[PDB]
RNA sequence: GCGGGGUGGAGCAGCCUGGUAGCUCGUCGGGCUCAUAACCCGAAGGUCGUCGGUUCAAAUCCGGCCCCCGCAACCA
RNA sequence: UACAACAUGUU
RNA sequence: GCGGGGUGGAGCAGCCUGGUAGCUCGUCGGGCUCAUAACCCGAAGGUCGUCGGUUCAAAUCCGGCCCCCGCAACCA
RNA sequence: GGUUGCGGCCAUAUCUAGCAGAAAGCACCGUUCCCCGUUCGAUCAACCGUAGUUAAGCUGCUAAGAGCAAUACCGAGUAGUGUAGUGGGAGACCAUACGCGAAACUAUUGUGCUGCAAUCU
RNA sequence: CCUAAGGGGGACUCAUGGAGAACAGAAAUCUCCAGUAGAACAAAAGGGUAAAAGUCCCCUUGAUUUUGAUUUUCAGUGUGAAUACAAACCAUGAAAGUGUGGCCUAUCGAUCCUUUAGUCCCUCGGAAUUUGAGGCUAGAGGUGCCAGAAAAGUUACCACAGGGAUAACUGGCUUGUGGCAGUCAAGCGUUCAUAGCGACAUUGCUUUUUGAUUCUUCGAUGUCGGCUCUUCCUAUCAUACCGAAGCAGAAUUCGGUAAGCGUUGGAUUGUUCACCCACUAAUAGGGAACGUGAGCUGGGUUUAGACCGUCGUGAGACAGGUUAGUUU
RNA sequence: AAGACCCUGUUGAGCUUGACUCUAGUUUGACAUUGUGAAAAGAC
RNA sequence: UGAUGGUCAGAAAGUGAUGUUGACACAAUGUGAUUUCUGCCCAGUGCUCUGAAUGUCAAAGUGAAGAAAUUCAACCAAGCGCGGGUAAACGGCGGGAGUAACUAUGACUCUCUUAAGGUAGCCAAAUGCCUCGUCAUCUAAUUAGUGACGCGCAUGAAUGGAU
RNA sequence: GGCGAAAGACUAAUCGAACCAUCUAGUAGCUGGUUCCUGCCGAAGUUUCCCUCAGGAUAGCAGAAGCUCGUAUCAGUUUUAUGAGGUAAAGCGAAUGAUUAGAAGUCUUGGGCUUAACUUAUUCUCAAACUUUAAAUAUGUAAGAAGUCCUUGUUGCUUAAUUGAACGUGGACAAUUGAAUGAAGAGCUUUUAGUGGGCCAUUUUUGGUAAGCAGAACUGGCGAUGCGGGAUGA
RNA sequence: CCAUCGACCGAUCCUGAUGUGUUCGGAUGGAUUUGAGUAAGAGCAUAGCUGUUGGGACCCGAAAGAUGGUGAACUAUGCCUG
């Protein structure tokens, strides 16, 4: 999958509410905070005696992740997220396909 | 050891005909759900105007 | 190695031919279907005698091979190869299957029984109706009894019941003897090797008239 | 394993008729559908958009909604011990007017005409349809038609 | 219950997929030598274990009669 | 540094 | 029910990851020796078991078949 | 009635081989400054209707024509099939009773019908 | 898997074959003709498509935003997938139109937790400010046992609740396999198909083999063989009488009526079986809950002790071998 | 004698281990117990 | 294992066993009289040793930023990793081709490969499936016994070999 | 825990973890039992989900209570009209695939007068995953009052429009209100039981040599049912 | 009581007047959205049958697990005295 670095789409920002130019990047999840309630609850449950107090997932089955596109409007800087289908190889702004060329291995 | 019957429709129509098979009931005015929104929007205003015109005509 | 033929006698299954869906199918034991003087002219062998099935069953290719050899050998031995034309009129297109259960002691330990019991190709058989022709032999009228005896011997090679019928028709043609003679005297038949061609009053007039110069338009 | 996809078992039902492939004749797109019309559903395999499910192939229903390129048809489907009202959106390539309805409207018109005729003429006309009655009596002449005797024929073989 | 295997005097090809039998070891003639051994060149040599069938035609496809190596071969 | 062997039988 | 292999004459790589078939021994030519062996300078030789498919392109990926080697076949 | 433009149904309209076509229309046909498109004014674009032609397109006619379509004391009430019996037959199967009912084959016939608008020896 | 292989427009026609053109040949490129698709359309198969859905060219991002209705699976719940509209915003084209991913039918994922986007809106409850935290709407991180526990073995020391819903005997159904009998007649038999045989085929019978099945029995029908004893079957080994011969005699072979009467002694093996020795008129085959354990025996099998080999890190395993093991 | 073989049960137990989750012990560091001096390398 | 010790006990203790002890001892294992012998392998799993040399590495501590909660960084114990030893530790101890003047066999050669490729012995053995192996002996006759043979499914050296 | 010249042995007839009391009426999707009569109605072994497969939940089938009405419009049926289908049969000198035999041409296409390919007209035989054709049975819809006709009202939808669309006002058609037969009446609601092992027969049908075998379809049965008959028998 | 088109209240999306602690306020008019709402109340209390959940939970039934105690008169092993 090859996706261009720019994409003209609808912007929900109240200044636009129309198709504007967006700059496309790949979404990457932020780091897990040590002070989120769920993590503060987990640490308290794990302290003391009793061993592992929650389930740890083991039976991995998927080999891909859905790629999320981060679309930032070039006007108002509003962000939009867009998920794609599962793919093993993803790149942004790769060289476009050209057919009718003698392949030159 | 636990092999048993997989599937059958035996006796199923007999059960269905004890209290069925009932036709659905019809009404003079159908629900306008699923009807085109633009038509439904204007049909509201047409019925409203008819009521006013008939009320006025009944008044005089 | 062959099960007795009673295990595959009757047409219990839908036809199962060699195709894209069962490739590894062994060949039939019968290869030759036309025996004797197959290059003979239609006029040479007027008498036609049929061995007709009286059963709705499956005839193995081994049975067809045995019957062919028996009838051919007897008629050739008594009246020579040139006295007849014998044709097998059924082809074994049905594939038989076998489950291959081990026949030793202790087999219950190894084999799986009726689990996954779909069989492997086992042999070939022809499916025949009641009243279907199994073998046809055209010959001269003077060789009638020898051909009947040849077909009588070949009958014992088949399961079930079969009849030997003398046909009213001329050789392998679809015309009675009198109809074939009437067509012949009007110049509406020509030899096409072992068979003939008939006049059609439809189509290109000039081509038809060239094809049958002896035709007597009436 | 088993396969129960959306168009499973439609190998022949959705094929086009023999030597009837290709473009849709424009009379299909010129018919006019109104709410309350009775239409027959027939999937056209060349139009993949707005298709019926295989269940509704060959069923007949009432039009309840009219959109740009399609109609909504009401079908009654048996589910267990009762019918369920089903609502299907069908592009007009998969729909056709039902002929029995036009015949019934013909009968309504004719019946009103006859009743008006009888009214203005001073008599009464019976307007219910009737099933075929037993025939009445009749006398058959033998002029040129002397009864001819037939007998069962003997068995013969034509082999 | 039986896979399989029987081809020159011997070890092997040729089959599968019918139309045509090759090589090696050895035998006999010559070359070479003073004469040999070796080596080189030539040549003879199997109707395909036996019989019957299918076929226009069988070493070849099918089945019998001989020989052989091997394997399957109650139970509780 | 490395260097193994020379068919049989005579006159 | 299976898992591994088939590549110059021999034994082995390259396969994992499609674009040039590599190593040791062996064979052939010439040299060195009276000749041999060793040694020295040069050359040939496998379409990757077969039948197909996929691909721009197959030894390489997939399917069927042939030959080889072994694993497993338990509770009564 | 011919012809053209736009059609409906979509071979009775298609295909092969010959012949004929008055008028009008359609067509082939001439040219390249201009809008335009090509390796190529061949197609496509424009211009002239002027110089030529019914050769081709198109239309109609012909053929024991191919295909297609339709009909039937054609095959055949045959194949098949719904219902029934303490029917027949070892069985495969078969007959009967009350009903429905093919396809191939055989023979004969036919070869576009038509809507709107304009136009014509 | 695809930034096109998505969306729109345009132009063109594919597989294949024939006849031609230097190198050039069967396959290089050009030309014409035929060509209903015999091509192509990512990937299975089926459907669909020809002035196109195929090929090439030009422009694009509708693979977008907001939530509703509907179809399939269906409980008419969820998930996946799909259909037709409404309100926007865009693309393309002269335009009518078409476009809410891939021509259609598969290509996928809850609660809790984390993370990101959005209003930067709500809350931190004595009142504020700023950090931090918690909420509301929409996605992502994943459960393939795919409506979604966090999970290695062994037991031959064993336990319990049950099961004839289920295996290990007998019995029943079946009869492939085992055993036995027919039909035909290519050949063998010095000639002669059938004295005696009998290929290729083909019809049966039996339940003395072994399977297949799982109907009965798991609040138990004592589970090998031998010994002992009775009886039954006949598909007859001997004995009685006879028919046939490729019956000179002798011997032998084929067949009939026949189960009245008999069918042994031993070496090795737990053995059934097998294999030899010997006698004999002959040393036929079978059944009776694979006859027969409150009749025995206990060699084997099949508890617990022990040894070996291979396997396993190990506990241990082994229709592998070995020795000892209460018979009411 | 509510089969001890076999199977089932979201019934156990004895034993084993590179199963999951822990644990006595043991070892390693910091701080406290913990005070009084000197020399030499470092840092404000 | 030389006592500030090894092995073991206890909830703890100013607590114990060995110990009225001291390497000719105590503690922990394996093999199993004598005779004759105990081959090769430290790659794996363990056990052990070195750290002057160092990647990773907890709490405390150190530095920087910040209003602070906090964040980030550097330094950093044992361990891990790296390197050496060890089989009377657990254990292990190979394939494929060609080759001698009848044939057959293969002393001999090539090649693949291992940590090493089963040595001395022994054997159808309580260990060999095939298998009632083959030969000999024992008997009238022997799936028994014994002696031989050995590409040994799967014999073999203190998991002790042969006597 | 002990003790063990080691058998998981022994530790008071108890040992692969003693005995005693208590937690404790421990839990059991499993086995057994579950106590008077008559009357009326009366099943299910099927759907979906579940570490679900000897169990639950869910729908279905059943009972009870009724409630709103009183012939409205209903039916496991026919008739008339009008659709859909690709199974039986059929076909292959019709497409795809399979397949026997000659004949006539082309040698330009390959071994040696012609074995073979190729083309043309013929010829024998086939298909669950082939097909032009194509039943019987089964199957969708309609047969009016919520209908038809005339005139003209509403609307922000639609049309070039006074065009339409939908819903209406007013007027016309009245028991043949627009086929048959039947109708212990129609419609509506709540709530809850058991069940969720099935099995048999005709026909269709899959695996299997077959089976009192295993698995589907429609119907009728047995289960849950006695009675007359088949001697006996779900 | 039923079918249907509206109207009112809360949530969601849009619009955005007079005015202002100039960032608040939110008039007004819209939206195939959404609620266990409104639209001349129907509830509370006691009792009964049936159904549900927790409890010994219709009755009897494990193999197990835990807490605190009693045994070396049998037997195992060491020691002392015969
Ligand atoms: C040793 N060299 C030999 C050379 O001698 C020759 O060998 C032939 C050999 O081929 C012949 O061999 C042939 O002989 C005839 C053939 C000629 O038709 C056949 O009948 C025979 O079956 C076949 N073996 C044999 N008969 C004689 C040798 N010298 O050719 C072969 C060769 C290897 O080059
Ligand atoms: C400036 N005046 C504004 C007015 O414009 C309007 O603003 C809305 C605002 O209400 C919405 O805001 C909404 O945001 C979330 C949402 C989950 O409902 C809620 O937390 C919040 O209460 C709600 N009002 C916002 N999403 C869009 C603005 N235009 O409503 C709020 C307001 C204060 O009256
Ligand atoms: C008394 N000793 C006998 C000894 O005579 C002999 O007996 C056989 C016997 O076993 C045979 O029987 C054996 O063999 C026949 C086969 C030949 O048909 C089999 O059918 C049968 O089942 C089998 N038991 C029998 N036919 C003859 C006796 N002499 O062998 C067995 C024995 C025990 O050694
Ligand atoms: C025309 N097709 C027929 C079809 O009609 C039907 O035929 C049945 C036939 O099978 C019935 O017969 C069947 O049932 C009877 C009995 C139990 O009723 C049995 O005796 C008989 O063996 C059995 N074949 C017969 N009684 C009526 C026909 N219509 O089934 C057989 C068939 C060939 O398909
Ligand atoms: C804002 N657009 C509205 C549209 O939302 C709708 O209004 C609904 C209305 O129909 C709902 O009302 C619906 O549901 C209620 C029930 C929930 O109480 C019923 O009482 C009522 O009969 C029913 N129509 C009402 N609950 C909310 C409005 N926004 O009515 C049409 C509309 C004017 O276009
Ligand atoms: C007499 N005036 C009535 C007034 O009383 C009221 O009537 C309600 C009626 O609207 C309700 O009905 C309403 O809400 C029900 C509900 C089930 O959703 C629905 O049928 C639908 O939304 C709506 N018709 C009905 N259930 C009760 C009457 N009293 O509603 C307004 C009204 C119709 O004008
Ligand atoms: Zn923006």
């Amino acid at each position: 999958v090859n996706v261009p670095k720019t994409r003209k789409t609808y912007c929900k920002g109240k200044e636009c509410r129309k198709h504007t130019q967006h700059k496309v990047t790949q979404y990457k999840a932020g780091k897990a905070s040590l002070f989120a309630q769920g993590k503060r609850r987990y640490d308290r449950k794990q302290s003391g005696y009793g061993g592992q107090t929650k389930q740890i997932f083991h039976k991995k089955a998927k080999t891909t992740k859905k790629v999320v596109l981060r679309l930032e409007c070039v006007v108002c800087k509003t962000k939009a997220q867009l998920p794609l289908k599962r793919c093993k190889h993803f790149e942004l702004g790769g060289d476009k396909k050209q057919k009718g060329q003698a392949l030159q291995f | 050891m636990a092999k048993s019957k997989n599937h059958t429709a035996h006796n199923q129509t007999r059960k269905a005909h004890r209290n069925g098979i009932k036709k659905p009931k019809t009404y003079k005015y159908p629900s306008l759900k699923g009807v085109d929104a633009k038509f439904k929007r204007n049909h509201r205003y047409a019925l409203h105007g008819t009521a006013k015109a008939l009320a006025k005509a009944r008044a005089e | 190695a062959r099960r007795p033929a009673r295990c595959y006698r009757y047409c219990k299954n839908k036809p199962y031919p060699k195709s894209r869906y069962n490739r590894a199918v062994p060949d039939a034991k019968i290869r030759i279907y036309d025996l004797g003087r197959k290059k003979a002219t239609v006029d040479e062998f007027p008498l036609c005698i049929h061995l007709v099935s009286n059963e709705l069953e499956q005839l193995s290719s081994e049975a067809l091979e045995a019957a062919r050899i028996c009838a051919n050998k007897y008629i050739t031995k008594v009246s020579g190869r040139d006295s007849f034309h014998l044709r097998v009129r059924v082809h074994p297109f049905h594939v038989l299957r076998i489950n291959k259960m081990l026949s030793c002691a202790g087999a219950d330990r190894l084999q799986q029984g009726m689990r996954g019991a779909w069989g492997k190709p086992h042999g070939l058989a022809a499916r025949v109706s009641i009243g279907q022709i199994i073998m046809s032999a055209r010959t001269k009228d003077s060789n009638k009894d020898v051909v009947i005896e040849g077909l009588r011997r070949a009958r014992y090679k088949f399961p079930g019941q079969q009849k030997i019928i003398i046909s009213k028709k001329w050789g392998f043609t679809p015309l009675n003897r009198d109809e074939y003679i009437a067509k012949k005297t009007n110049g509406e038949v020509i030899d096409d090797g072992a068979y003939v061609k008939f006049l059609s009053r439809k189509g290109n007039l000039e081509a038809n008239l060239q094809q049958f110069p002896n035709y007597q338009y009436s | 394993g088993k396969s129960r996809g959306y168009r499973s078992g439609t190998r022949y039902a959705f094929q086009r008729d023999f030597k009837k492939h290709g473009a849709i004749p424009l009379s299909t797109y010129l018919k006019v559908y109104k709410v309350g019309d009775i239409v027959d559903i027939k999937a056209n395999g060349s139009i993949q958009k707005g298709m019926p499910h295989k269940y509704y192939h060959g069923k007949t229903g009432i039009v309840y909604n009219v959109t740009k390129s399609s109609v909504g048809v009401i079908i009654n489907k048996v589910v267990g011990n009762r019918y369920i009202e089903k609502r299907v959106n069908l592009r007009v390539e998969h729909v056709k007017h039902s002929a029995c309805r036009q015949e019934f409207l013909n009968r309504v018109k004719s019946n009103a005409a006859k009743k008006r005729e009888a009214k203005a003429n001073g008599e009464t006309v019976y307007l219910k349809r009737q099933a075929a009655k037993p025939r009445g009596s009749r006398i058959i002449s033998t002029e040129g038609n002397i009864p001819q005797t037939l007998a069962p024929v003997a068995y013969e073989t034509f082999i």
